DNA sequence: GCTTGACAAGGCCCGTCCGTTATGGTATAATGGAGGCTGTCACGGATGCA
DNA sequence: TGCATCCGTGAGTCGGAGGTAATAACCATAACGGACGGGCCTTGTCAAGC
RNA sequence: CCGA
């Protein structure tokens, strides 16, 4: 539950329950400011660690 | 499969814990005693410090 | 390019049409897919209006029109006046997308049959009732005016509606069915009025009612902050994925290899065209009503197969892979292609014991090493003046020469090499080594790094990876070299 | 014995033909081929040798300016066919033993769309090798890691060297004690010449029946008039072993015997594999998988976690971009390594754009934005 | 009760309507003929009055327009009743065509379109019942929907009839000649070319999905073995080094012939030009241009100081 | 350093020509569908019912 | 309002090999379109001349 | 189906 209640919808969608996370993220209209290891791997950038 | 699923959940719950700053400036502390189950110890205090 | 954040929202019909529409210099938009044809059977060319169309998605070959007459490279940025295909490079079929204009409104299955089913939350109805209205099994009252037995958003059967037609009451009573009724119910919902009514209703209410009011209010407050309309959960325009992401290739033997997305789009287009044909010739309502329900079930199977009703299957009763099925699982896009990839400049072999060999050193086989370090050998063979290009270098590499082995010995000196054994349970499962060229076919491993890999010599194989950049070689040496990894991290 | 098969298919641009005249192939690469372009029985083939020469009529003829100028200078008439010959894979040397050819007008009938089918059988004798798997009948597997000369192997007090040294620590941890019973009984039968046969669960005939049988047969083998070094009553299963390099005996007596060892199908030639650059996948544009298609190793999620637990942000970035599904980065990295310059900075990987288009086709308005000097703008990742 | 079977829901919805009798069919056919001749005179009025016939009618030539609307409503209701009452015949016919490529509901809807055509083409002055002519048109629409849909790379109708004729001819010539089947006599009895017969047999194949598993497990997939058809990075770097060596070789000779050879083959413009348009880049005409490029090729074909480019010979 | 004239070669381009392809039709009477599950386990919401 | 029933969600990582699907009308008639053949022009070599 |  703490993995799915994070501020980033990309990490929560890549972890588990992609349909529900993407539905609540699309209705809430939220942004992903790319703060973490898992998002920069998907994007293709240098990880911030 | 149970072991690997637990490992993947533990990775996803804490993939954003990076050491960012040098000091936070807090006064709160954690009390450490020797772990004992009965009369004999399991981990001593010197190993826990 | 660089970007700072990624934002997700609900797509409006004008935005979906904005992704698909492209204008021509003659003054004509080309973005709509109207026929379910893919390619011609005689010549293997895409049809002029369909799921692979070159006017919508781009040319299949580099700098070549569909009908001919523009085969050269010199016509750049031009559109053929006879056919309509822009003379561009053929990699725009990865990016250019189209759309399908529906004849009836349809509901998105993510917003209806999910949990907590935001459509029934915003409509303040039960999920079974909205699911009965959408799939044409019950009516709903849109105008309850001049009646005591009828009220707003009340469901009726067909018998209850034909017995209401006894009274012809004596006023204008409207009903609705399908996603038109849901779109009309969502279009007349005043968001600020329902929000202030819910805020005036929470302070004086019961316990278990208050949680439902909080859930509806927090759903409604998202639609005012995002400035998105509630009727955008019903689709009028369907986006079409680019054709190179649903490829249709030919196997050696004449059979074509297709993807499962083409059958779903073909069903959507077929039922849409039949619905337009039935509405044109004024068919009876039991036939037009079954055609709208079938189009509704066709759009749902394209988005999420088997979410609501029967799973659409293929040839051997295998379920077709849908737009959420290609991303949602451990075989999807995230876990198979984004968080882990297959890489170049890599290999594997069985491992043997390496005594009379130091730590930080691995025994790398020679025929494995000419393949992994091939561009570094090719660079050295030209720098030494032996050959002059890549073709002579590749010819001398494959033909076998004693010069190549001295070149490879002086190339791999000081170039660290990462070794990996699966499963990688902790950090010490990937370590860097300085290779020495051994003769044979197995990789020689030092016996002290064997508990770090959990590796014995009874059948284990290890993968080998070569860093290319200079920052990647300085990181393998200063951070990952095996003579600095004595202590456990746990 | 390996088996290779090639089909002369029917293409729309023309029929594929099996011929001896192959473009860009030299003089002595055709000695083993017959008049039809097929190898003969009894020829030696190695990796890269032509088994069946085949051509197909390519017909696009879209040449770049470099090839056009190079064929303007040096003659160089470009032919209408291209090379499609059947070749030996990497390794797989051997002798050709069966070159049976099937043609539809000979009486055969083929898969549809194929003119003729050639089947080639290549046989090879494989000796024992470093990296091969070896096992006994008691679950004691192992990999050969060193092949020693017999003057370096340890030897017996009759001068006979040892064929194989097994580690004694693999016995009591794995708890397979019957291999020592088997080796001692086989060595008694070697010194007697009798070829014993013992059914399992032989402790029904008494207590310590296997031990008493083994040591009694070792005593009776040691009662031969010339072989009394075979059994020692002070230490039963062990005798004295000398070192082949120094001549000194080892300090403790060593269990010797005759074991029945096996050679398994897991040989190192079928396990070694390496890739520089090969084919790629259809949609994701990532390297393929498999030995048969020159595929790359999968750098899975646990390996990404292992690289993230280190520092190594640049190793992880080049593993995800310039080694997979970033085509401009692939070309730029190969050109920078060949010309000896610095590898440039990579771009957006190809599979992320595929995910963006898929999420847009699901009906989600997902986009990347960029902020710069009080301004928000939607970025174009397809470029 | 609640169910998710749309076929069961549709079968209940068509079971709610009763079946007709024969005098009902005669009266509905009379009203349908009245509707169709009214639509014929409406169509010729639209062809004459430029498609503004919504307020025009020849059935009268205030209460007369109400009677005309009532007549049109009863004739349209008669047509809809004759279509709706016979939907059980569509389900009884379309349950035979089940596994050819369409689902059951698509066959039902296309047979319903055929029933609409049969109801608008029926003649009650022949004595025959509606069910025979309806069965003909329903089977026509179902087979036409099979031949038009249910295949990704679709085949025309004459190809399907040629495949059926080839099946019948091969089975008859196999009944005649029991052993040694002969494609030469198959092409003889069909009077067609043998490579045309191979083309028909090649186009008659069915596609296979890229998501089919290869083994008896879920570890493999057909798309995992298909290589993308593109150009390798090795070919890209080889042609880029060839371009750089080519430009470095060409800039050693005279500056005029270098740009003549560059504009001739598109090494700077990306456009191969003719000999005259070089004469419009300059003003000296195209006869000197051919001699210039000839002597430039002769200078680049020298054996000395030109063998750096001779290694790219394949 | 170019220039004019002869000798052909080959893309555009507009006619027929025949093979392919789209479309319409057939009149005894026919009037509600085959076709598999039936041996996993555990947790969390969401109904639903007394 | 508490307890029973229901449904959706998850269930370790790499490598090799083999390998898929699998049955079902027919006929006239006009519209369509690729192929093939002359016309004119544009283009690419030989050849003599200042 | 097998190997780690
Ligand atoms: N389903 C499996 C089986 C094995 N392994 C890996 O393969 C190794 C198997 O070791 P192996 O040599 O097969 O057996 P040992 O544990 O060494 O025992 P023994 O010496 O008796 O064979 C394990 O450590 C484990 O990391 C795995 O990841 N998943
Ligand atoms: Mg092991
Ligand atoms: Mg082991
Ligand atoms: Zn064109």
């Amino acid at each position: 539950k703490a993995s799915l209640n994070t501020d980033s919808f990309i990490s929560a969608a890549s972890f588990q329950e992609t349909t529900r996370v993407l539905t609540e993220a699309a209705i809430e209209g939220k942004s992903d400011w790319l703060r973490g290891l898992k998002e920069n791997v998907i994007i293709g950038r240098l990880i911030p660690a | 499969a149970d072991s690997g699923y637990l490992t993947r959940r533990l990775v996803d719950v804490s993939q954003d814990v990076i050491v960012r700053e040098q000091d936070c400036g807090t006064e709160r502390s954690l009390r450490v005693t020797a772990m004992t189950d009965g009369d004999q110890v399991k981990i001593s205090l010197a190993d826990r410090l | 390019p660089r970007f700072d954040y990624v934002k997700i929202a609900i797509a409006s019909p004008e935005r979906i049409r904005q992704w698909g529409e492209r204008t021509l210099p003659n003054g004509t938009v080309v973005g709509e897919v109207t026929k379910p044809e893919t390619i011609n059977y005689r010549t293997l060319k895409p049809e002029m209006d369909g799921l692979f169309c070159e006017k919508i998605f781009g040319p299949s070959k580099d700098w070549e029109c569909w009908c001919g007459k523009y085969k050269r490279v010199r016509h750049r940025g031009i559109v053929c006046e006879r056919c309509g295909v822009e003379v561009t490079e053929s990699r725009v079929r990865r990016h250019r997308m189209g759309y399908i204009k529906l004849a009836a409104p349809v509901t998105h299955v993510w917003y209806l049959k999910g949990i907590p089913s935001y459509l029934s939350i915003l409509l303040d109805m039960a999920l079974r009732d909205v699911e009965q209205i959408v799939y044409f099994n019950a009516y709903v009252v849109l105008n309850p005016g001049n009646a005591s037995n009828l009220q707003y958003k009340q469901l009726l059967t067909e018998d209850q509606w034909v017995e209401i037609e006894d009274q012809i009451e004596l006023e204008g009573i409207e009903v609705g069915i399908g996603a038109e009724a849901v779109q009309r119910l969502l279009a007349e919902l005043q968001l600020e009025e329902v929000a202030e009514k819910l805020r005036e209703e929470i302070l004086a209410s019961k316990g278990q009612k208050r949680a439902k009011l909080i859930k509806r209010l927090r759903v409604i407050d998202n639609f005012i902050a995002t400035h998105s309309q509630a009727e955008w959960m019903t689709l009028d325009v369907i986006p079409v994925i680019p054709p190179d992401l649903r490829p249709m290739v030919q196997l050696d033997g004449g059979r074509f290899a297709t993807s499962d997305l083409n059958d779903l789009y073909r069903r959507v287009i077929n039922r849409n065209n039949r619905l337009a044909r039935l509405q044109e010739i004024l068919a009876p309502e039991i036939i037009v009503r079954n055609e709208k329900r079938m189009l509704q079930e066709a759009v749902d199977a394209l988005i999420d197969n088997g979410r609501r009703g029967r799973t659409v299957v293929g040839a051997n009763n295998r379920a077709l892979k849908s737009l959420s099925d290609i991303i949602e699982g451990k075989q999807g896009r995230f876990r198979q292609n984004l968080l882990g990839k297959r890489v170049d400049y890599s290999g594997r072999s069985v491992i043997v014991v390496g005594p009379n060999l130091k730590i930080y050193q691995c025994g790398l086989p020679r025929e494995m090493a000419i393949e992994l370090f091939q561009p570094f050998v090719i660079h050295r063979l030209i720098k030494l003046g032996i050959v002059n290009n890549i073709k002579a270098a590749k010819k001398l590499i494959l033909k076998g020469d004693p010069q190549i082995w001295s070149v490879l010995e002086e190339v791999i000196t000081g170039h660290p090499v990462m070794l990996n054994r699966a499963p990688t349970l902790h950090r010490l499962g990937i370590q860097a080594f300085e290779p020495i060229l051994v003769e044979g076919r197995a990789i020689q491993l030092h016996p002290l790094v064997c508990p770090a890999f959990n590796a014995d010599f009874d059948g284990d194989q290890m993968a080998v990876h070569v860093p290319l950049s200079l920052e990647a070689q300085c990181e393998a040496r200063l951070l990952m070299l095996a003579c600095h990894n004595v202590l456990s991290p746990a | 014995i390996e088996k290779f098969e090639i089909e002369a298919r029917q293409t729309k641009l023309g029929p594929e033909e099996i011929t001896r005249e192959i473009p860009n192939v030299g003089e002595d690469a055709l000695r083993n081929l017959d008049e039809h372009g097929i190898i003969r029985i009894g020829a030696w083939v190695e990796s890269g040798d032509i088994l069946v020469g085949k051509v197909t009529p390519k017909g696009e003829a879209d040449q770049p300016p470099e090839e056009k100028l190079l064929r303007a200078i040096f003659g160089e008439k470009a032919r209408d066919v291209r090379d499609n010959s059947l070749r030996v894979p990497n390794g797989e040397k051997g002798r050709v033993v069966d070159v049976r050819v099937f043609t539809r007008e000979k009486g055969d009938e083929l898969p549809p769309g194929a003119n003729m089918v050639v089947r080639i059988y290549v046989a090879q004798k494989r000796k024992i090798q470093v990296g091969d798997k070896m096992a006994g009948r008691h679950g004691n597997k192992g990999i050969i890691s060193r092949i020693l000369p017999i003057e370096d192997m340890p030897y017996l007090p009759d001068g006979r060297p040892i064929d194989i040294a097994l580690n004694p620590l693999g016995v009591p941890s794995r708890m397979n004690v019957g291999q020592v019973f088997e080796c001692l009984l086989g060595w008694a039968g070697e010194n007697l010449g009798v070829r014993f046969k013992i059914t399992p669960f032989d402790e029904m005939y008494g207590e310590e029946a296997s031990r008493d049988t083994v040591h009694g047969l070792l005593e009776e083998a040691s009662q031969r008039p010339n072989k009394d070094w075979v059994f020692n009553e002070n230490h039963p299963g062990k005798i004295q072993v000398f070192d082949g390099r120094t001549g000194e005996p080892f300090d403790r007596p060593i269990t010797v015997g005759q074991a029945y060892m096996l050679k398994l199908v897991h040989l190192v030639d079928d396990k070694i594999h390496a890739r520089s650059t090969g084919p790629y996948s259809l949609v994701t544009q990532q390297p393929l998988g498999g030995k048969a298609q020159q595929g790359g190793q999968r750098f899975g999620e646990m390996e990404v976690w292992a690289l993230e637990a280190y520092g190594a942000a640049y190793i992880l970035q080049e593993l995800l971009t310039v080694k997979s599904d970033d085509m401009q980065g692939r070309n730029e990295a190969l050109n920078a390594i060949v010309k000896g310059k610095s590898i440039p900075r990579p771009g957006t990987p190809e599979s992320f754009k595929v995910l963006m288009r898929e999420l847009q086709s699901l009906g989600l308005d997902i986009a990347a934005h960029k902020v710069q000097l009080s301004e928000d703008g939607e970025s174009a990742d397809a470029e | 009760p609640y169910t998710e079977d749309s076929i069961r829901i549709y079968l209940q919805e068509i079971g709610r309507i009763r079946l007709l009798r024969a005098e009902e069919e005669i009266e509905l056919a009379r009203q349908i003929a009245d509707l169709l001749e009214l639509e014929l005179i409406r169509d010729n009025l639209t062809l004459q009055l430029e498609r503004q016939p919504s307020e025009l009618e020849w059935g009268k030539q205030n209460k007369n327009f109400a009677a005309f609307r009532r007549r049109l409503f009863l004739d349209r209701r008669a047509k809809d009743k004759m279509v709706q009452s016979n939907l059980r015949l569509v389900v009884s016919i379309a349950k035979k065509y089940m596994n050819r490529g369409l689902s059951f509901q698509d066959l039902i809807q296309e047979g319903s379109l055929g029933l609409i055509r049969a109801a608008e083409k029926f003649d009650h002055e022949k004595g025959y019942k509606f069910s025979t002519y309806a069965t003909w048109w329903i089977r026509q629409a179902i087979t036409r929907a099979i031949a038009d849909q249910s295949r990704t790379i679709r085949l025309p109708v004459h190809l399907y009839e040629t495949i059926s004729r080839i099946k019948k001819t091969t089975k008859l010539l196999s009944q005649e000649m029991r052993r040694k089947p002969t494609e030469e006599e198959i092409a003889e009895k069909m009077e067609m070319t043998i490579e045309k017969l191979r083309f028909i047999a090649k186009s008659a194949q069915l596609p296979i999905s890229l998501e089919t598993p290869i083994g008896k497990e879920e570890d493999s997939r057909l798309g995992d073995f298909i290589e993308a058809d593109g150009e390798t990075p090795e070919d890209e770097v080889s042609k880029n080094l060839l371009r750089e060596d080519l430009e470095n070789v060409l800039d050693t000779l005279s500056p005029r012939e270098r740009d003549v050879l560059r504009l001739r083959y598109g090494l700077d413009d990306g456009r191969m030009k003719t000999l005259e348009e070089i004469g419009q880049i300059f003003n000296v005409t195209r006869e000197r241009i051919r001699q210039i490029e000839a002597k430039a090729l002769r200078k680049l074909r020298h054996p000395n100081r030109n063998s750096i480019l001779k290694e790219y010979i394949r």
